[PDB]
């Protein structure tokens, strides 16, 4: 019936129920063993691939009884699923399971589209480097065609002489040598046709292995001959012009295209109103603020301890003891003396006692409710407790763990609470990663899709040592494949991993292969895999960087000359020394004596205030409530209304006209700033 | 030198050769000339080879001689005032990770596999020398007829390790550049096992490289 | 006519492309046809413009400056062979000069000409950043000659090709460190060129850190003061 | 009421109520190793060592792990007294001191786990079935139900210049 099939699917218990299977269906691909289809792991995960795939079949029939672009893939994920239970390609398109999540999440629905918009925009510029890549690839075929062959020993210059056996000499020793066959070998990247030449030049544009191609090209001599040492050293000009043209200028004129044309995403709308962006970043702060806590205590015994700690000499003492602990931690080294190994045991018990005494005194002076409310004291409470334990746990070692020694290193981070300019730079970028999580979600997905396909296509290469597929760098588990991919994103000999993955490799013996089929591992799909991954990733990472730089562009052009939130940030602290808690108003006996402490962009100047500061505070618009009751969310609009936005009279409610149309929504308590 | 002579006496005395001094560019010109005669005499009397390398300061007299190149270095130096809070963040981050590495990996990469009875390090033909372990989490040294003993100076002729604060800080700066950082990861795996130390390395390459470059780039965008 | 110049534009490009090693003899000879035929057809599209709409106007276009040198240097090479003067060094240089014939598709883009309109008026601003950058490379290349030239005399048998022995090679070595590519291997050779991993000779390494950090600082003032300030004025000139 | 009566902080605090007992399941059960010579089959733990061929001979001898897991139990004790008292009297700040002890109680099993592995490695095979994967599910519970409770009780990032960390109310 169209009414029980309509209400079950719709609200909340169908979206948090099917998506928690998509996340678990995807984790079933990752947990697969690549080498053996016969594992007891690999058997029992196929029975979840019949447990999920009966549930998503319910999702189709419960949907296709309701109605008559993104659901034709959901029919593909079901149809491949029952089929897969070419068979080799019907396993590979079983990776499309996280793609039905980017339809159900509407935060995901949009960020995939913004990529596709930025793909069509960058296309014309892309054509120009694509034609430039072809122009250079043809120059390289005319320079280096047939010239990247060589022999095993460098004595033999033609293929006809490169026969038989020669001696290598281990450890450079002419007494110690072994016999090997000589062989006429071709360089893996060459300029022999135009298409290989584009592959060689793509590698040099990633900067990977480009001096290896450079010294091969300087040594090139004639067609079908081996290299001659420092033959044509002037062929560095070909490689250096290509790097300046492609790998620098073109790449830059691709990034700076995104930056200016992501400015338009914050500039394609039009604002001919009364108040501009700097009036916007100033008014709304006074509207939407909130007073805060200055946990000033009472009880002059507690105030005797409170006046010590918040003072400058206690902030100066404790930050000069973190410096000396950092120096004592730097002094440790390997094979050190007995009176040196233990003075990092004497002082580290000494530094622990000193920071455990500052934690106690801040409980006693700050009225211990008011200690844990401050976030940098929760961090200091965890360094205290974690370094009490390591002093005990090392003491209990010798009386009868390298993790708890880390707490010692962590105290260094405290120093960043004095630095306002580093902590403001840190917050501004950390929040912008936090605010835009789906742009980074895509990168996670790209790695995930690639790692499952890499395990399916490369996971049976043997881990032989001296090659690029080995115990440290393979596709045989999901953590390993992912790690290998990250290495490539970093571009850390990614083209040499690419060559270790093509056709003709040794399969590991625990693979299922016929006798006489050992070298049948690997595929020449590796070329599409690696280049594509390399290219998808570059787009993904620049996309994320420029989306984060967008978020904080008001800060990245904040122009500290004129005005900023920092004058405003400083103001709250001054106000907070008049309030035990928020409460709205303070007395009036502090409203005259307020204006002596503020910067002349916001307060007044250095000079004699008997003209300006005595009359203008009444002379400007201020609210008129009762005598000693004036509040924080009413002055702080008007207090910056001196610094900018001078007006004429009668139109004080014509402040509130542009406080709705050029403004956002209601801001209900704004009768305070009006009169 | 006669240029430095005819440009103090076309002006006058000491406070007129201070008018030769007040601009910072001629300050560069006089340290070169004095230094130039300071090595050319001490070379003759010693009849110096390390003071010869200061002659490469002479091509910087050519930027004092082109006026349209003195407007760039000023604007080059001007862009460094926005990027100082970043450069102090990068610095303390290399200090954090260097010390952690020192505690965690200090003296750990000193055993390689050798030929039995000998002082000859055993490798495969394309393999570089890496740490071993005996009966633990590391790699077991299984080439052929080899055993591993700990008398080895380390992974790149004894350069890249975490034995003291200076060499730990050089291997961390080298990783933060993204050049050779997976060699150092793989060597630590070889020495002590592959279960934990990727957490050290991936976190450094993500904060110390990628996150740092988003802020440096951001500052550049703000300036331009 | 906007679809029948691309017959010889995409025949010439294709002709250039099929060049490969150990290629058939008919393929080399089919490329003897396309060089003679299309150079005559390159004349017919060019002789019609200088006489059919005015030789004064024909020089006024910027790509019609380019059209003449295609013919004037292409038929020059055919007269260079057919005189007994095949000139074995000039047989492969001039086959890179006819590689400018696939630069004739610039008249077909009409999409990024506001950049090159803009890029062009800024070449007295392009070279002032690129001179002091190349001046920076020269000073570090000569400094590496004083520090490391003559010093890589190892009694190994391995080759250390990025060294500081000549000025051209020293120059090649500095640019390699500026890209970052394998810059630590260059630094490992310079530390072993002094004593090795010991307290005076390890301070070699600060040469390489200053060249990497201060050098790539100039690169981000070069290619970002270009591609922000030269790629926003095109955005201004397109929005006008 | 906003950091202490939100459901996202009580789903986590009930999750710690699972890991408070699974780490107690491990610290009494001695089943996380199998000596297998081939009968001399022994099952190791912290407190008792029992060799089974009934001939059930359980006795003591391991000291490191035992001593280390007094602290893993103890922090669990010291964190809850902060957590049980932070749901009353309108102090949710008090909730903050308590979480730190659940990371520590998490990490003082992970030393224990590493300490028990050495005993089986120095001493014939090894197999863990009942109480290593118990404590490796109470490590991962307490270590990650502690860090998430921390970030579900630290205020956030203001996301605005006006907003301030530890901002009033
Ligand atoms: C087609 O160009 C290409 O082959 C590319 C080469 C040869 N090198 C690399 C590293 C690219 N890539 O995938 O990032 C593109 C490239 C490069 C510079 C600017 C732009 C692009 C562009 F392709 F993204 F446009
Ligand atoms: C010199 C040397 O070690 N030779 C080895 C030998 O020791 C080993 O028993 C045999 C089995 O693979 O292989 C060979
Ligand atoms: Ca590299
Ligand atoms: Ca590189």
């Amino acid at each position: 019936v169209r009414v029980l099939c309509h209400r079950i699917v719709n609200a909340t218990w169908f979206t948090n129920f099917i998506l928690l299977f998509i996340l678990l269906s995807s984790a079933a691909l990752a947990a697969e063993d690549p080498i053996r289809a016969e594992s007891v792991r690999n058997q029992i995960l196929g029975y979840f691939d019949i447990a999920f795939t009966s549930v998503f079949t319910v999702e189709i029939v419960l949907k296709m009884t309701t109605y008559g672009y993104f659901n034709i893939l959901d029919l593909l994920v079901v149809a491949v699923s029952l089929i897969s239970m070419v068979v080799k390609i019907l396993r590979v398109l079983r990776v499309l399971r996280p793609l039905r999540a980017i339809n159900r999440a509407k935060g995901l629905k949009h960020v995939v589209q913004c990529v596709f918009v930025a793909i069509r925009t960058i296309g014309n510029i892309v054509l120009v480097t694509t034609l430039l890549q072809f122009m250079f690839a043809c120059i390289g075929v005319q320079l280096f065609k047939g010239k990247f062959f060589s022999c095993n020993d460098l004595s033999k210059m033609t293929e006809e002489e490169c026969r038989g056996y020669y001696y290598v000499y281990k450890d450079g020793d002419p007494t110690q040598m072994e016999l090997r066959p000589r062989q006429w070998i071709h360089n893996d990247f060459h300029f022999d046709n135009v298409l290989s030449a584009m592959m060689s030049l793509f590698t040099v544009s990633t900067f990977e292995g480009w001096p290896q191609l450079l010294y091969r090209a300087i040594d090139s001599n004639e067609e079908d001959m081996g290299p001659v040492y420092n033959n044509r050293v002037e062929m560095a000009i070909f490689f250096i012009i290509y790097i300046i043209l492609i790998a620098f200028f073109m790449m830059n004129i691709f990034v700076g295209f995104v930056i200016v044309t992501f400015q338009e995403q914050g500039e394609t709308e039009y604002k001919n109103c009364e108040l501009d962006k700097n009036q916007r970043q100033c008014v709304q702060y006074a509207l939407k603020a909130r007073p805060l806590r200055c946990y000033i205590p009472k009880n002059p015994y507690q105030y005797q301890v409170w006046y010590v700690v918040t003072s400058s000499y206690f902030e100066y003492l404790m930050f000069a003891l973190i410096m000396l602990n950092t120096i004592c931690l730097g002094m440790q080294h390997y094979h050190q003396s007995e009176e040196m190994n233990h003075i990092s045991d004497i002082l580290n018990v000494a530094f622990t006692i000193i920071f455990t005494l500052e934690m106690i005194l801040k409980l006693l002076a700050f009225k211990a409710r008011g200690y844990f409310g401050d976030p940098w004291n929760v961090f200091d409470f965890l360094i205290v407790i974690g370094s009490i334990i390591d002093v005990i746990l090392s003491e209990i070692d010798t009386f009868l763990s390298a993790f708890f020694r880390l707490f010692r290193v962590m105290r260094l981070i405290k120093l960043l609470s004095r630095a306002e300019g580093v902590r403001t730079l840190l917050w501004t970028f950390i929040k912008s990663f936090q605010a835009l999580p789906y742009v980074a979600l895509l990168i996670v997905m790209l790695f995930f899709i690639y790692a499952v396909i890499g395990m399916q296509m490369f996971g049976k290469i043997a881990l032989v040592d001296g090659t690029q597929i080995n115990r440290n760098n393979n596709f045989q588990t999901f953590p390993q494949a992912v790690l290998l991919l990250f290495r490539c994103a970093t571009g850390e000999a990614w083209q040499e991993i690419l060559l270790a993955c093509s056709y003709g490799k040794l399969c590991d013996p625990e693979s299922d292969y016929a006798p006489g089929e050992e070298y049948t591992c690997g595929t020449n799909f590796a070329y599409y895999y690696f280049i594509s991954f390399y290219m998808l990733c570059a787009f993904l990472i620049i996309n994320l960087f420029v989306a984060v730089i967008m978020d904080n562009f008001d800060y990245l052009t904040r122009d500290w000359s004129i005005l900023g939130p920092h004058h405003l940030d400083e103001f709250k602290a001054i106000w907070a020394e008049y309030d035990p808690e928020a409460k709205g108003r303070i007395k009036h006996l502090d409203v005259v004596t307020l204006l002596r402490r503020i910067q002349p962009p916001l307060g007044f100047g250095k000079f004699c205030p008997h003209r300006v500061a005595c009359k203008r505070l009444v002379g400007m618009n201020m609210p008129l409530n009762s005598d000693g009751t004036v509040t924080f969310n009413a002055t702080l609009f008007a207090l910056v209304r001196t610094a900018l936005k001078i007006k004429t009279e009668g139109n004080f409610e014509q402040a509130n006209e542009e406080l709705r149309a050029i403004i956002k929504k209601i801001w209900k308590r704004t009768s305070m700033k009006l009169l | 030198s006669i240029e430095a002579a005819m440009k103090i006496i076309a002006y006058g005395f000491l406070f007129h050769q201070d008018a030769y001094l007040r601009s910072g560019w001629n300050v560069l010109d006089f340290i070169i000339v004095f230094l130039g005669v300071f090595t050319a005499i001490l070379e003759q009397v010693n009849v110096v080879k390390a003071l010869r390398a200061f002659r490469v300061l002479r091509p910087l007299r050519l930027v004092s001689g082109v006026p349209s190149l003195q407007v760039v270095l000023n604007s080059i130096f001007k862009a460094m005032l926005p990027l100082f809070h970043i450069a102090l963040l990068v610095l303390f981050m290399v200090i954090i990770y260097a010390i952690i590495g020192l505690e965690l990996f200090k003296g750990k990469m000193h055993k390689t596999c050798y030929y039995i009875g000998t002082d000859i390090v055993a490798t495969v033909e394309n393999e570089k020398p890496s740490p071993c372990a005996r009966t633990g989490s590391g790699r077991p040294c299984t080439i052929n007829g080899s055993e591993c003993r700990g008398g080895w100076p380390g992974p790149n002729h004894g350069i890249t390790h975490f034995d003291n604060f200076g060499f730990s800080m050089l291997t961390v700066y080298q990783c933060i550049t993204m050049e050779g950082w997976t060699d150092v990861l793989y060597w630590v795996n070889d020495a002590i096992g592959n279960e934990w130390p990727w957490i050290y390395f991936v976190t450094l390459i993500l904060l110390g490289s990628f996150f740092i470059l988003n802020l440096v780039l951001g500052v550049l965008s703000g300036e331009f | 006519f906007y679809w029948l110049v691309i017959l010889i534009v995409a025949l010439n490009t294709l002709s250039i492309a099929s060049e490969h090693h150990n290629q058939p003899l008919w393929l080399t000879h089919l490329q003897d046809i396309a060089n003679r035929v299309l150079l005559s057809l390159f004349t017919i599209e060019m002789l019609l413009k200088m006489y059919g709409l005015g030789l004064r106007q024909y020089f006024m276009s910027i790509f019609n400056r380019f059209d003449c040198f295609v013919v004037c240097s292409g038929i020059l090479e055919l007269l260079l062979v057919e005189s007994g003067a095949m000139t074995p060094l000039g047989i492969s240089v001039l086959r890179c000069i006819r590689l400018l014939r696939l630069f004739k598709i610039t008249k077909y883009w009409t999409s990024l000409s506001n950049l090159v309109a803009s890029l062009l008026n800024s070449i007295r601003s392009i070279a002032s950043l690129l001179l002091l950058l190349f001046l920076f490379i020269i000073i570090f290349a000569l400094l590496g000659m004083q520090l490391f030239g003559g010093r890589y005399d190892f009694e190994d048998t391995e080759v250390r090709r990025s060294n500081f022995d000549n000025f051209p090679q020293a120059l090649i070595s500095v640019f390699q460190v500026l890209t970052g590519e394998d810059w630590n291997s260059v630094m490992y050779n310079g530390i072993m060129a002094y004593g090795g991993p010991s307290y005076p000779g390890v301070l070699v390494c600060i040469y390489f850190i200053i060249l990497f950090v201060c050098g790539n600082y100039i690169l981000l003032n070069v290619f970002l003061a270009i591609a922000v300030d030269n790629l926003a004025e095109a955005e201004s000139l397109t929005s006008a | 009421m906003s950091p202490t009566e939100a459901p996202k902080v009580r789903v986590t605090l009930f999750c710690i109520l699972v890991g408070i007992v699974l780490a107690m399941t491990a610290v009494v059960s001695d089943h996380w190793a199998v000596l297998s010579p081939h009968c001399e089959a022994a099952h190791f733990g912290l407190w008792r060592i029992c060799t089974k061929r009934g001939e059930k001979n359980c006795s003591y001898f391991s000291i490191s792990a035992a001593a280390i897991s007094v602290f893993s139990l103890g922090f669990l004790i010291m964190g809850t007294i902060c957590a049980l008292m932070a749901f009353r009297k309108k102090r949710d700040y008090l909730l903050r001191p308590a979480s730190m002890f659940y990371v520590f109680a998490g990490l003082c099993l992970f030393v224990s786990l590493e300490v028990m592995r050495q005993s089986v490695k120095r001493m014939i095979e090894y197999y863990y079935s009942w109480s290593f994967a118990c404590a490796c599910a109470a490590f991962v519970l307490l270590f990650l139900g502690g860090i998430s409770l921390l970030l579900f009780s630290l205020p956030r990032m203001p996301q605005n210049p006006w907003e301030s960390c530890m901002d009033a109310e």
